């Protein structure tokens, strides 16, 4: 929860501290070296976003008359859309936050009466296709129709441009796992064969942090439920 | 000729022996402030031209 100059100043004094990319009073990384740590933080969190599964978002698309496939972009939200190019938009803003573009994995779709719809099942013709991982069809749109999707999403880009996302939002223990990556890619960049060794000194231990994050299980990413197929299959 | 002019004892200068050394880490600081070496290197190399 805290911005991206304090990911410049902990780098500056944790990792990274010998480097030449440091400011002389070792307070922040100098200007003309951050786009490389904003690259490597990026590759980074979708790293552990994939890895994790800690965000679960929601997204509410509606359904044109003419259209069959719905791909999950911004140009098509409502805070995002240019009207000169798309006349009308079917993803839903209205509230709060821009629906940065994080779409994972889907894995559940609900009707706006309140029914689930099958997705990627052939023999099922009331089902939902997925042609490309963030694509979504159905092919009888109807009038009313409205679908709301629940995804597996990723952090959204940091760009530090003035517009863009300042904010990580990452869990506590998995600060170290990040600044291991990047270090990794720093040293690796390098190409020097101590350098090398360093780098792989840290891609182990980010690992080994990771392995660690899944035997405790701190993100709760483990899951149970009440048993419900006792009663379809008729038991008494 | 004296002692305190080939080297001065200080890290400064005024000396063949202090600016011998002070050229050297002149240039090590150099290629180091481009993201080429880290701070082991150049120390390495310095300790080495010594």
């Amino acid at each position: 929860m805290y911005y991206i100059e304090e990911l410049f100043c902990r780098l500056a004094n944790g990792v990274l501290n010998n480097t030449g990319i440091v400011t002389d009073d070792r307070g922040d990384i100098e200007d003309d070296s951050k786009p490389f740590i904003i690259v490597a933080a990026n590759e980074a969190l979708t790293r552990l976003h994939g890895r994790f599964n800690m965000r679960n978002n929601n997204v509410v698309v509606e359904m044109q008359e003419g259209r069959t496939n719905y791909p999950l972009l911004a140009k098509y939200a409502v805070q995002s859309y240019d009207p000169n190019e798309v006349k009308c938009p079917f993803i839903m803003d209205l509230a709060g936050e821009k629906f940065a573009e994080d779409v994972i994995r889907i894995l559940e779709v609900y009707d706006d009466k309140g029914r689930r719809r099958p997705l990627n099942d052939r023999n099922n013709p009331c089902s939902l296709f997925t042609p490309r991982p963030n694509v979504l069809q159905n092919n009888a749109p109807k009038a009313w129709e409205v679908l709301n999707v629940m995804y597996q999403a990723k952090h959204p880009k940091l760009s530090t441009a003035e517009d863009g996302y300042n904010e990580i939002d990452i869990p506590d223990t998995l600060d170290p796992a990040l600044d291991a990556y990047i270090a990794y890619r720093y040293y690796t960049s390098l190409n020097t064969p101590e350098s090398s060794a360093k780098a792989a000194e840290y891609l182990s231990f980010y690992d080994s942090i990771c392995r660690e994050v899944v035997e405790y299980d701190l993100t709760s990413d483990t899951e149970v439920d009440t048993n419900t197929l006792f009663r379809k299959r008729g038991w008494r | 000729i004296t002692t305190e002019q080939l080297t001065t004892r200080e890290v400064g200068g005024s000396g063949v022996f202090d600016a011998l050394m002070q050229s050297a880490s002149n240039h090590l600081l150099a290629e180091f402030k481009n993201n080429r070496i880290t701070g082991g290197d150049y120390v390495k190399a310095y300790i080495a031209t010594m």
